[PDB]
């Protein structure tokens, strides 16, 4: 639950955003805005923030941010 | 017969003939109809404000160098005209905010929204703004054949990252028909100032092919950079003083600043087919070139004449049928008396004898507007149809003496003409000649008159007002505008959710009131935004499902209402139908009127007895699932218990009426020989299942501490008595009997002889059963299953839960009862299952009426489940609807 | 020939197949043509996807 806010300013920071907390949780990111190596880039962060692995069907596996429970 | 089947084939022949000969004539020719406009002009929105208001008067040219944008200025002004870097005329109109956008809206990155041409951004606006005023819910178009055939030009870029720039200044920008989910052409053409005209006789050739049903026609231009006024300025063609004059004494063709218009347009059979509403009649065009003239950029006489006799022949039409002409005006030294001689020479030749030909120029008006200028045009001439008077601006007194203007029938429109309606009906033409040398001429006439229309409304009728759609748009905010775009100085009725264009199907926020007296929406609703409200439904929802699943519950016993309402049975006619239906199966076999007994009516029996009070309150839930499947809601896992097993295997269809009805009465007439012998207990289930062993005497679960035990006689009040010194929520137990108890007994199988008539039929939907916790099936049921029913224990909290991580989820529970009962209060999230829980009730147990059912329907339209509003609303018309607010700076990359 | 439009799918590039299937139909339709004389079909094929 901590990362959440790692996960929301990491999504602020790759979309452009700098308010880091004006982000629907429960949105699909189509809707907020997205495209194709956007996704890698925030992979990229989340392994350099986490450490964890980069499987790349994260985005597909959970598209709203509230369900971005999956780490660790 | 060989003197019949020979007339066949001559009758065929004709027939055949006459169709092929309206085919052809329909292929070279059509009329295409108009449906609505919309425009982003420099100083206000569009339409009437910045129309037939400003029109009226003129002025403009409020000059005003854009301070927003970069453009260093006191370096481009300077008096000498032969100045290197600088330009002279520091004039000329713009527009009031260029870096305006909303982004959330559209779904783009703000990154990528400031690395994007305001072109794209306004043509977005205007679009959306276009389909909102038709009457066409902007969400339907998706998956249509509509395309889009516009005309955009490159105006700077930006001259200071893994995508974009180079995108998003890319011209050609169809992108409109990504986000809206179009599937006709999308064409970007490039003809100079005359190019929106092009595109539109595009268009009409496609409305012509049967490739695409409707077309989206226009032009944009935004001048970001200073470019255009320093160039032209080196070229002395630009004058001072920038208010363009046509036809009279001055010479600048001042190049003004930006501008963008749509239009919509669709075949007429179509739109009177589908009942759009139809401005003003497209019946023919013409294109050519100037070929070799005496220069690149030089105006020949004689192709404008070939062009307009052209589209004259085209029109089937006669030069003397056309009462007002808009030219292309671009006030120069040499294109207006180019200009008017071949006005004279094609349309002049004894026009009438006393009618003259009207002439104007919006540009006189407005400015050049760059390559929306052509279209422009239209967006007067229809206006002059729409209010019978011609908007003859001419800011100009003395005509040019070059041209022979006298000896003529055609007359500058100095001041202003009526313009009514009536005979002769009315024709207009339009005109654009570009740089590069390709000229264009219209044709436009006005629409059929068919305007009838009908009053009704002014009664009681209680009428739903659900939100003029609280969307997308930042989850707050922008309901400000919602609750102060609704003031009403006299009007009434104007359905906002009907099928009008303004449903945006709410994107996602939603919002309700019913009322039938004054506006209330300045209340609680529009400091909602900021606030509470007092009595409306407000709703959080993510459309998570646009289309949920539908189950019903059936559970009664116990409600037990004083009267289940009345006004309803008066007002609503299915309701009635439902209720006489019932009456008149039950009639034959029971003296007791289910109605007679509602109305509370003289002579009624009391609520007292079982045999009046368990088939009534069946009359009435089957009626009520018949008003929720009117507004289509349509269940699928009806799963009600006790008495309303019977009312929910009726409404899967495994019954009739009258075999469920009888049965009712059978089973209450052969209940009531067994009084005051049992009743049951209300509370932990071990706790009791282990206290209850020092008698020898369980009901129903409907929850962890909702779970109803079997009892026995009066030492059960005792025992009662006794927990009630303890805790454990010890309540009260409705009239006496011993169902789902050992202690039934007496008749017994006498019961299975008795009720044993039925002829089961497999289930429409699903029976899920509450005694087995697994879906029935039709054919299944027996007597000895209803007898297993009113003795065996029932399971319903451990089938909720189930049905709860089941596939169909949804979480509707909607519980059609006269009373809430809803004893079940959610107890779902502890079910691994989702988290957007509806559980909706229904009437209400005291305050129920017809305002309470659209309340309830209101409160149940809360996150993703549909209905349909029109029913509610039988007989009514649209009436108008404004916009979408909030746009921010972007600022286009400045440095 | 025929025309259309990809419309709303995934990104603005990547397009889509049924707009493709519905094209080629349409082309194929309007000249009134069954699928089974055309020889030889040149491609718009560049490297990925």
């Amino acid at each position: 639950e901590n990362l959440l806010e790692l996960v929301a300013n990491a999504v602020a920071e790759v979309l452009g955003h700098e308010s880091a907390a004006e982000i629907n949780v429960r949105r699909a990111f189509s809707e907020l805005g997205l495209d194709s190596l956007n996704a890698m880039a925030l992979r990229k962060r989340l392994s350099a923030s986490t450490g964890l692995r980069l499987p790349a069907s994260l985005v597909f596996d959970h598209p709203t941010v509230t369900a971005l429970a999956q780490h660790t | 017969t060989d003197s019949e089947k020979v007339a066949e084939y001559l009758r065929r022949a004709t027939l055949d003939l006459r169709a092929a000969r309206q085919r052809i004539r329909e292929l070279e020719s059509d009329p295409i109809a108009i449906v609505s406009m919309a425009c982003r002009l420099p100083g206000g929105v569009n339409t009437p404000q910045r129309l037939w208001e400003l029109l009226r008067e003129g002025g403009e040219t409020l000059s005003g160098f854009p301070t927003d944008r970069g453009w260093d200025l006191a370096r481009l002004h300077h008096p000498d005209p032969d100045n290197p870097g600088t330009s002279y005329v520091d004039k000329g109109g713009f527009l009031d905010d260029a870096a305006g956008f909303d982004a959330e809206f559209f779904g783009v990155s703000p990154r990528e929204a400031a690395a994007m041409d305001p072109q794209q951004r306004l043509l977005l606006e205007t679009s959306w703004e276009l389909v909102e005023n038709a009457g066409i819910d902007p969400h339907s178009l998706r998956g249509t054949a509509t395309g889009v055939f516009l005309g955009v030009a490159k105006f700077g870029y930006g001259e200071d990252g893994y995508s974009v720039t180079g995108v998003a200044p890319a011209v050609a920008s169809g992108r409109i028909s990504y986000t809206m989910g179009l599937e006709g052409p999308s064409i970007s053409v490039d003809t100079a100032c005359s190019s929106s005209l092009v595109a539109l006789h595009l268009a009409v050739e496609s409305l012509r092919k049967g490739e695409s049903s409707m077309a989206v026609v226009g032009g944009a231009a935004v001048m970001a950079t200073p470019g255009v006024f320093v160039d032209f300025s080196r070229q002395r063609a630009l004058a001072a003083d920038g208010r363009s004059k046509a036809f009279g004494a001055g010479a600048d063709g001042f190049g003004f600043s930006e501008g963008v218009t749509l239009v919509l347009l669709e075949r007429l059979s179509e739109a009177r087919r589908n009942g759009h509403e139809v401005l003003a009649v497209v019946r023919g065009s013409a294109l050519n070139q100037d070929g070799a003239s005496n220069g690149l950029s030089a105006p020949s006489g004689p192709a404008q004449r070939r062009v307009i006799r052209q589209a004259l022949e085209s029109c089937g039409l006669e030069p003397g049928d056309v009462d007002a002409v808009e030219a292309h005006g671009t006030g120069t030294a040499l294109g207006d008396p180019i200009e008017a001689n071949a006005l004279l020479d094609t349309y002049g030749r004894d026009r009438d004898a006393d009618r003259p030909l009207w002439l104007g120029s919006v540009k006189s008006n407005i400015g050049h507007t760059q390559a929306a200028a052509g279209v422009t045009g239209l967006l007067k001439v229809v206006l002059a149809l729409r209010n019978g008077e011609l908007p003859a601006t001419l800011h100009v007194e003395e005509p040019t003496p070059h041209v022979d203007w006298s000896s003529g029938g055609v007359a500058l429109l100095a001041g202003n003409q009526p313009w009514r309606r009536g005979e002769r009906t009315r024709r207009a033409a339009v005109s654009a000649f570009g740089i590069s040398g390709t000229n264009a001429h219209v044709i436009v006439e006005e629409a059929p008159e068919r305007e009838h229309r009908e009053t009704t409304a002014h009664d009681g009728r209680p009428v739903p007002l659900v939100v003029s759609a609280r969307t997308t748009a930042a989850l707050r905010a922008q309901a400000a505008q919602i609750a102060e775009l609704l003031e009403r100085p006299d009007a009434d009725l104007a359905g906002v959710g009907l099928g009008l264009a303004t449903t945006r199907a709410r994107h996602e926020h939603r919002a309700a009131v019913v009322a039938s007296t004054r506006e209330e929406a300045v209340r609680g609703l529009r400091e909602i935004a900021a606030g509470a409200a007092t009595a409306d439904a407000v709703v959080e929802g993510v459309t998570e499902v646009d289309g949920r699943n539908v189950v019903f519950l059936f559970p009664g016993q116990g409600s037990q209402w004083a009267g289940m309402g009345a006004e309803l049975l008066s007002s609503s006619p299915v309701f009635a139908g439902k209720i006489r239906a019932c009456d008149e199966s039950m009639a034959p076999m029971q003296d007791w009127k289910v109605s007679d007994v509602l109305r509370q009516a003289p002579g009624a029996p009391g609520l007292d007895r079982v045999d009046v009070v368990q088939p009534v309150l069946f009359a009435v839930m089957v009626s009520l699932a018949e008003l929720w499947r009117s507004y289509g809601v349509e269940p699928a896992a009806v799963v009600g218990h006790s008495q309303g097993e019977i009312a929910a295997a009726h409404v899967a269809g495994a019954l009739t009426l009258e075999d469920a009805a009888k049965l009712v009465v059978g089973r209450s007439r052969l209940m009531r020989s067994l009084s005051g012998e049992g009743g049951m207990a209300a509370v932990g289930e071990a706790a009791v299942r282990e206290r209850l062993r020092p008698w020898q005497d369980v009901a129903a679960v409907n929850g962890p501490r909702s779970v109803v035990v079997s009892g026995e006689p009066g030492a059960l009040r005792a025992f009662s008595e006794d927990c009630a010194a303890e805790g454990i929520r010890v309540r009260d137990i409705d009239v006496d009997y011993a169902s789902h108890s050992p202690q039934i007994e007496r008749v017994r199988e006498e019961l299975l002889e008795t009720t044993g008539d039925i002829a089961p039929r497999p289930a429409r939907v699903t029976f899920h059963s509450t005694v087995e916790s697994r879906s029935m099936d039709g054919t299944e049921l027996d007597a000895r299953y209803w007898y297993r029913n009113l003795r065996e224990t029932v399971r319903f909290a451990d089938a909720v839960t189930r049905l709860a991580e089941s596939g169909y989820d949804a979480f509707i529970e909607v519980s059609p009862h006269p009373v809430v009962v809803q004893a079940v209060e959610e107890a779902v999230e502890e079910a691994d299952g989702a988290e957007d829980a509806v559980v909706v009730g229904s009437l209400h147990r005291d305050g129920g009426d017809l305002s309470a059912f659209l309340r309830s329907m209101a409160t149940a339209h809360v996150s993703g489940v549909d209905i349909r509003w029109d029913v509610a609303l039988p007989g009514a018309a649209p009436f108008a609807l404004p916009t979408y607010p909030f746009q921010r700076k972007r600022y286009w990359l400045q440095p």
